[PDB]
């Protein structure tokens, strides 16, 4: 499954698997704790969408799951979220898809 | 057709402004005039050791040119000075203090332009031209009778040394196969030419024959302005190449393209010897010919004028 | 074997062939039409001598006798050779000619043929001295790869003269503009004379052996590899030849390289000739990135193994997608 | 192919091509390409469509260069009747040496007097008859 | 550990600068994927932070800076550049009043009528669904403004002198914020204002409404201001094109109402006689070039009003004075200047620097010069036509970077589609013009070349013989360009189309290609034909066929290419035919194997014989193959009036090709019946065209002029054709009509009396 661990717990009853877009502050750590990708290194928040299924399945997972207005570790298996390939270059193959995604809007 | 042709007030906007702005620029920027040549020539020689920046361009391109690339790039900026400068020395009743005044001017003209070593960039161009005939080869030779333009002494006694210390064969080989490849006058060309004419301009909204006669013409001015001031030791040299490892014998091939040329001239004349009237693009080839062997005459002359 | 021959042949160090007089003294002297000579090859150093069996051929110095070595030339009266000089045996008597890129081969026959009469052309004394150091320094190398074959199979050699060849030929192809065409024409006649195969032969056969001979002969032993790696590299700068050899034995060289002796030289080699020939990019399998990927994880951090990932990135003015994308793949994912 | 068509009639036949495919590889038939033509206002003969399919998958362009030689014959016709018209637009129909050389002046070919009378004769001044014998070449 | 504290580890940086150096090799010349990897590992914020600190080591502020733009704005400035060669200016109401002066106006100010593409910047992501690829995006507004904060603040160093320059030399201080500024500033990053802000700083006192070019700068620096100089002369000469086009469309709109009210006077008016042809001189029957040379013969009696020509002249003077040919405030004085300072100053050992600078000085004083240089590559658009015409110019740009890039594989599909899409392009056929200007014959040619160098990959090679012929089919003009290259197609011309089939397209369809063919070509189609001798079709040879001593399939294609080349408007020419049939005999090798053996009628039953032994059957390729040599031959017999003229030239070729081939063979091949009706295939028989080429030979060699003769050749073959014709009256019977009227129909009404 996708390993669940708050860091900055906030409102619960809000929860965007609604189907609609939401503003995630979503950041992406390796294996041995690389930030290969992160949301404040593109200094912009990424928009995810819900329902649609634009970004990885195991990614969209994980988003879905945490609540609106709560940040944790969203820790997602890379079989599920990019595969043994994974990315080109950003992902090492056989690297664990951690993620910190926090939610921050809509 | 033509009672049909689309009008010119009947017809879509763009087109009528593209025709009708080709039509300006044809008619007035290829007719407008700059004499700017003379005056960045001389503003940029002002040179207000430390080489002049006439010397650092001329540099430039002999060192260009001494690169054994075996090939010649477009060098837009080397057509524009070229045209500058060759145009500058070319700025070129009255009486005797008039016609010193004007050979004082034109040699201090040449001077300012040779000095810095224009003769060697037309020696290193010329060689590594290696018998290609081209636009690069046209404005080398228009630079060339601009500096060498009165019989300058000093100029061809520079290009003497310059050839005795190089002692390169390639600069023989490549005017040699040059001027072989040179154009002469055809009659399977002109009766195409003759067709095309009949067939009308009109139709379907210069000759291909005598093409390259400027060309030719303006290089025999060069050869001749090369064999100019009864220089007997140029004379010699261009004779036999002695220093060099291999001597071309320029003679025997000019003489070649001569006899091409009587060739081409009397086949002319047997074609039209039937039809008594000459026709107004005959004329035209005629007298492009006979200018063409008026220019490889005198440049014989010039070969053979001295003792 | 003797066969006429012309292109670039002519422009090689194979053509090179000087006349010695039949008396030693004043062996300088002018030439004379009828004068018993002697013709040796520059480049090989076996005389020339009309044996019965070979006709017109080069034969070995112990066996060049006086009377099969005897070429005179047939009409202080002729320059240079220019004029017309008929090769004729002073023994037999029989002229040269040629019987068949056009090659065709150099015999000697009774009656010979109208047209050969041949124009001797004088070469540059450095071109002789130059052709002459080579042929010695090729005689040494091969001495020392015989002597190698002797004691390869034998567990328990001019190895200062070998040396002091190599110094000497690097000092001859140190880099320094005419002293870069001077070079150039120096490492293409000893390309053409089989230098760079050679070198190659002595370099796989220093790999060969992992440490034989004496201890303190052997001691030497990655010196004289070092210097044979720097001879190839100053051979494979300003060499177009060298450059094309390298690409086609590009598996050799980066097989050279993965060795963890001497991999700075065999790594310098392969950057030389992948700068003069951008071919070898085009040619380069993943192997060859994955090996210079392993480099610095194997043997440490150098800024040439990352200079030469950057030649492989580009060449030729434009972009590879096979050798981008493996680079791209092989330590950018690591990211170690 | 399509030079002398106007640009008018081309933007409509490269609308209706891209209308009748939407994939712009031009997979619309012979038959069905004649069918949208005719319900474009151009209705084209059954034995022309026919030859046409006979003659001939094909891009647009090719569309294009096989309606401009269909049409070449009409634009013959067009420039026929132009040149009646010209011819007609003198006196009594009919064009005269002075009338002739004028036109050959106003066409800009700069006809030569030779081919001025030449013209006429073929054609002292002509009628109407060979007025349009003239212009019909 | 610190980026900065290993500025003196003096291994530590080169380490970095080595990685810089390969990150930009990587993602330099496309290659998107790996920019984004390349970008992911820098985080797109570590880049910034460098740029930001000007205690970063020199080398390594260097190398991020280079990253910078070559990561991210690559391709956009690549593509800018590339664009900006075309000076395509659509007409626009805004863009209809554009005035070249405001005294001399700011370079690289007020709204452009150039149809460059717009940059498409991608926002990076590395969290989608993973299954070309897009720029990564660029901070555009916040990276201009940085980039002018950058340049600012090196100039206030400059002019403070300081001793402690950014990066610890002057180079690192200047040289990268320069070349990141100039990349943005060719890509159109800054606006208006901030352009302005950009001019003031380098040069305060020129452009009033000290600076960087008067503070001393290494060699490096002053390449990149000499860089800047260039794009401030070209955005004035984009200026100057804008200023035409506008002119262009009042005076041309002012042109057409004066046309229109002349040509209504004319019709009105009628006693003129001589007026009249006057009028009509200049009317619609001559060609509108020509009436638009006769409307702008008034330079220094033409039918034009007094108030425009006056009008005409001031504005030529403007653009006269404009240009500054003759009359540091003017911003090519300002560079000229600079150049000259330069110069004299010392000795400069760069050459691009010193060739560059030249290029600048000529190119400022000579404006009329460039006007007329880039007067071709000027063309205004249709208003209602701008998203087609931006479509062209971004597909344009696409193929131009695919011809940057190496040809590979998952590559030429990219350019198959770009092809497609320019084909579909309504610009592409509308207008030649932009076709022509915009280069995309040398594009696609350039990228055959690099393609053809074995077919690597033969459905690009298709393509683009697809295009070329098509473009040539598109004008006359775009005809002539091809003739101009024609010799490589011809020297480097299997399957599909062929470079030589686009030279067949080039000479056809115009008599002016035709007649002007080169003898160098007749050569070399000789040479072929000669060389299809004693060999094989590559498809019979995959067949596994036995060869029959030709290849039917080339030898096919390059005859008919041959009678493209001498058969144009139906008449041929008289020096192009002789030319061709005297080389085409002097090797007897070219002709049918038949031909020295055998006969025309043995070779006929042979065909007939492999097409009943067991759309690549071999006796119909064979039986093509002859077809078309006696069609050929007989194409270029001399006409009625040659023959009637007597001409001995004439004559004795005719005499030649008549002996030749008798026509008792002929007529035996023309006897050959067809098999009408299930109806068989024509792929794989003798197809009725083959008979109407027998005709046409018989017809212009031999002809029927005896009644007799004529009443034999009407009972042989004639009479069984015209049987089976009629018992069919299917595209078997669809073909024997077309072969009736075409050469039966003709021949029947010339041999009518």
């Amino acid at each position: 499954g996708v390993e669940i661990e708050t860091i900055s717990p906030g409102d619960g009853r809000t929860f965007p698997k609604k189907g609609q877009t939401c503003v995630v502050h979503y950041t992406g750590m390796l294996q041995n704790g690389k930030k290969f990708d992160s949301s404040r290194d593109r200094n912009k928040p990424f928009k995810f969408r819900i329902g649609k299924q634009e970004v990885i399945k195991g990614f969209e997972e994980g988003a879905a799951q945490m609540s609106l207005g709560q940040r944790a570790k969203l820790t997602c298996t890379p079989d599920v979220a990019y595969g043994a390939t994974g990315h080109p270059g950003v992902i090492p193959p056989n690297a664990t898809l951690i993620f910190d995604v926090e939610l921050l809007n809509l | 057709a033509c009672f049909r042709m689309t009008p010119l007030y009947n017809l879509p906007t763009h087109r009528a402004c593209n025709m009708f702005l080709e039509s300006y620029k044809a008619a007035w920027i290829l007719t407008e005039d700059h004499s700017f040549e003379d005056r960045m020539i001389d503003d940029l020689s002002k040179a207000g050791k430390k080489p002049d920046p006439l010397h650092q361009l001329v540099l430039h391109f002999s060192r260009t040119a001494l690169t054994e690339k075996s090939k010649l790039d477009e060098d837009y900026l080397y057509m524009a000075y070229a045209d500058i400068m060759a145009k500058s020395c070319h700025l070129e009743e009255v009486s005797f203090e008039e016609k010193e005044m004007e050979k004082q001017r034109l040699l201090y003209q040449q001077s300012r332009l040779h000095t810095r070593g224009a003769a060697e960039m037309v020696l290193q161009m010329i060689s590594a031209c290696k018998g290609e005939t081209g636009a690069m080869v046209s404005s080398t030779l228009k630079l060339g009778i601009s500096i060498l333009n009165g019989g300058n002494a000093e100029v061809q006694q520079k290009m003497l040394d310059y050839l005795k210390d190089k002692k390169e064969v390639g600069f023989f080989q490549s005017i040699q196969a040059l001027m072989q490849t040179c154009s002469v006058l055809d009659l399977n060309a002109f009766e195409r030419q003759n067709k095309a004419e009949g067939l009308g301009m009109v139709n379907e909204d210069g000759e291909k024959v005598m093409a390259d006669d400027e060309f030719t013409q303006d290089l025999f001015r060069f050869l001749q302005l090369l064999c100019e001031g009864h220089n007997n030791d140029f004379q010699n040299y261009l004779r036999t190449q002695t220093g060099n490892t291999t001597t071309i014998n320029i003679i025997i091939c000019t003489v070649d393209y001569l006899l091409r040329l009587q060739e081409s001239i009397s086949d002319f004349y047997w074609y039209y010897s039937g039809k008594d009237v000459i026709e107004e693009q005959g004329k035209r080839n005629f007298s492009k010919a006979m200018s063409v062997a008026k220019q490889v005459f005198n440049s014989l002359t010039e070969y053979i004028q001295g003792p | 074997l003797v066969y006429y021959e012309g292109g670039a042949v002519c422009t090689h160090a194979r053509s090179l062939w000087r006349l010695e007089p039949l008396r030693i003294s004043w062996s300088g002297s002018h030439l004379r039409w009828g004068q018993p000579l002697r013709i040796r090859h520059v480049t090989t150093g076996r005389y020339l001598a009309l044996t019965e069996d070979q006709g017109l051929v080069v034969v070995d110095a112990c066996k060049a006798h006086t009377k099969a070595t005897s070429f005179c030339f047939r009409v202080p009266e002729i320059k240079y050779g220019e004029s017309l000089c008929f090769v004729q045996h002073v023994a037999s008597g029989l002229w040269l000619t040629y019987a068949a890129v056009l090659k065709k081969k150099a015999i000697l026959h009774q009656e010979g043929h109208m047209d050969d009469a041949l124009f001797l052309t004088r070469c540059q004394q450095e071109e002789s001295q130059a052709a002459r150091m080579i042929h010695s320094t090729a005689g040494l190398y091969n001495q020392f790869i015989k002597g190698l074959d002797s004691f390869s199979g034998k567990p328990r050699l001019p190895i200062e003269a070998v040396i002091l060849s190599l110094q000497d030929l690097i000092g001859y192809f140190e880099p320094p503009q005419s002293k870069l065409r001077s070079l150039r024409n120096r490492q293409s006649l000893f390309q053409e004379e089989g230098m760079l195969s050679l070198v190659l032969n002595c370099i796989d056969r220093l790999n060969v052996y992992t440490t034989y001979a004496g201890e303190e002969a052997a001691e030497s032993w990655k010196e004289i590899v070092n210097l044979l790696y720097e001879l190839l590299a100053s051979l494979i700068r300003g060499n177009r030849a060298n450059c094309a050899l390298f690409s086609t034995n590009l598996d050799w060289v980066v097989s050279k390289l993965d060795r963890l002796e001497a991999s700075s030289g065999i790594l310098e080699v392969l950057y030389c000739v992948l700068i003069e020939s951008p071919e070898v990019l085009n040619i380069i399998q993943e192997n060859h990135i994955k090996s210079i990927i392993s480099l610095l994880d194997k043997h440490g951090r150098n800024h040439k193994v990352l200079d030469v990932l950057c030649s492989l990135c580009v060449c030729n003015g434009v972009a590879v997608r096979s050798n981008q994308d493996l680079i791209t793949e092989n330590l950018l994912p690591g990211r170690e | 192919m399509a030079d002398q068509l106007t640009e008018e009639q081309i933007a409509e036949f490269k609308e209706a091509f891209s209308l009748f495919d939407k994939d712009g590889d031009g997979t619309i038939t012979t038959k069905a390409l004649g069918t949208v033509m005719r319900s474009l206002g151009q209705n084209p003969t059954e034995a022309e469509l026919q030859d046409m399919i006979n003659e001939v998958t094909i891009d647009f362009p090719a569309f294009l260069t096989m309606m401009a030689r269909k049409m070449k014959d009409t634009d013959s016709e067009e420039e026929i009747r132009e040149a009646f018209r010209v011819f007609d637009k003198d006196g009594n129909g009919y064009i005269s040496a002075a009338a002739l050389r004028h036109v050959m002046t106003n066409l800009g070919e700069k006809l030569t007097d030779e081919e001025v009378d030449e013209m006429i004769r073929e054609a002292g001044q002509v009628n109407y008859e060979a007025f349009v014998q003239m212009m019909t070449a | 550990m610190d980026i900065l504290e290993l500025s003196e580890r003096l291994d530590l940086q080169r380490f970095h600068s080595h990685t810089l150096r390969l990150y930009r090799a990587v993602c330099a010349l496309g290659n998107n994927r790996v920019a984004h990897a390349l970008c992911s590992h820098v985080d797109q914020a570590q880049l910034l932070h460098a740029l930001e600190d000007a205690h970063l080591p020199g080398p390594l502020r260097a190398g991020y800076y280079d990253l910078l733009i070559s990561i991210h704005l690559e391709s956009a400035c690549r593509s800018r550049r590339s664009m900006l060669s075309e000076y395509i200016v659509p007409l626009t109401p805004e863009t209809r009043a554009i005035t070249l002066f405001p005294r001399h106006g700011l370079p690289g100010v007020g709204v452009t009528t150039s149809l460059r593409p717009p940059h498409h910047f991608s926002p990076p992501c590395f969290v989608a669904a993973l299954p070309a690829r897009l720029s990564p995006a660029i901070p555009l507004e916040a990276l201009r403004d940085k980039a002018l904060r950058m340049l600012g603040e090196a100039v206030r160093d400059g002019g403070q002198h300081a001793r402690d320059p950014v990066g610890g030399s002057v180079e690192f201080q200047f040289v990268p914020v320069l070349k990141l500024v100039s990349t943005l500033l060719v890509m159109g990053i800054f606006g208006d204002e901030d352009v302005k802000q950009i001019l003031k700083m380098i040069e305060p006192e020129v452009f009033t409404e000290e600076g960087l070019l008067q503070m001393k700068l290494p060699e490096s620096v002053k390449l990149q201001m000499c860089n800047l100089l260039e794009y401030f002369c070209d955005q004035e000469l984009q200026h100057r094109v804008e200023s035409l086009a506008a002119f262009a469309e009042r005076y041309v709109d002012k042109l057409q109402a004066n046309q229109r009210s002349r040509y209504a006077l004319l019709m009105r008016a009628f006693t003129m006689s001589a007026a009249e042809t006057a009028r009509r001189t200049r009317e619609f029957r001559s060609p509108p070039q020509e009436q638009i040379n006769m409307l702008l013969h008034f330079k220094d009696d033409c039918p034009l009003p007094e108030d425009i020509r006056q009008d005409l002249q001031d504005f030529h003077q403007d653009l006269l004075a404009h240009c500054g040919i003759q009359l540091p405030q003017s911003l090519q004085e300002l560079v000229s200047h600079m150049v000259v300072r330069w110069a004299q100053e010392d000795y400069v050992q760069s050459p691009e620097l010193v060739r560059a600078m030249f290029s600048l000085l000529h190119r400022q004083y000579d404006g009329l010069g460039e006007l007329l240089r880039a007067l071709p590559r000027a063309y205004t658009i249709s208003p209602s036509s701008v998203e087609d015409t931006m479509s062209l110019l971004e597909c344009l740009g696409q193929i131009r970077s695919l011809l940057i890039v190496q040809m590979g594989p998952q590559e030429e599909n990219l350019m198959i589609q770009s092809i497609g899409n320019i084909m579909n392009n309504k610009v592409f056929y509308q207008h030649p013009n932009l076709m022509r200007a915009l280069g995309m014959h040398e594009t696609v040619m350039e990228v055959m070349v690099n393609v053809l160098g074995e077919i690597r990959f033969p459905k690009m090679v298709t393509s683009c013989c697809r295009f070329l012929c098509y473009f040539c089919r598109i004008s006359r003009q775009n005809q002539r360009s091809m003739f101009d290259h024609l010799s490589y197609l011809l020297e480097n011309s299997m399957q599909g189309s062929t470079p030589l089939d686009v030279a067949a397209a080039s000479v056809i369809d115009n008599n002016e290609l035709a007649l002007a063919l080169q003898e160098q070509d007749l050569e070399k189609v000789v040479s072929y034909l000669a060389g299809c001798g004693l060999q094989s079709c590559p498809m019979l040879l995959a067949k596994g066929y036995p060869d029959i001593g030709w290849n039917p399939c080339g030898g096919e294609r390059y005859l008919d290419f041959l009678r493209f080349a001498v058969f144009v408007n139906g008449e041929s020419v008289e020096e192009n035919a002789n030319v061709v049939v005297r080389l085409l005999i002097r090797k007897p090798e070219c002709f049918g194997p038949a031909l020295r053996g055998s006969g025309l009628l043995a070779a006929i039953e042979e065909a007939i014989r492999i097409s009943e032994d067991p759309r690549v059957h071999l006796g119909h390729a064979i039986m093509s193959f002859y077809a078309a040599l006696i069609d050929l031959l007989g194409r270029c017999a001399p006409e009625m009036h040659l023959i009637q003229a007597g001409k001995g030239e004439a004559l004795r070729i005719r005499a030649i090709l008549r002996s030749l081939v008798p026509l008792d063979d002929l007529v035996g091949i023309i006897s050959l019946p067809l098999q009408i009706p299930v109806q068989p295939k024509m792929s794989a028989s003798f197809v009725p065209d083959h008979k109407a080429s027998m005709v046409l030979f018989l017809d212009r060699v031999y002809g029927i002029e005896n009644q007799d003769f004529l009443l034999h050749v009407l009972d042989v073959g004639f009479l069984p054709d015209m049987r089976a014709a009629a018992s069919l009256d299917t595209e078997m019977a669809l073909a024997l009509n077309r072969y009736l009227c075409l050469a039966v129909l003709p021949l029947i009404t010339k041999c009518a009396p």
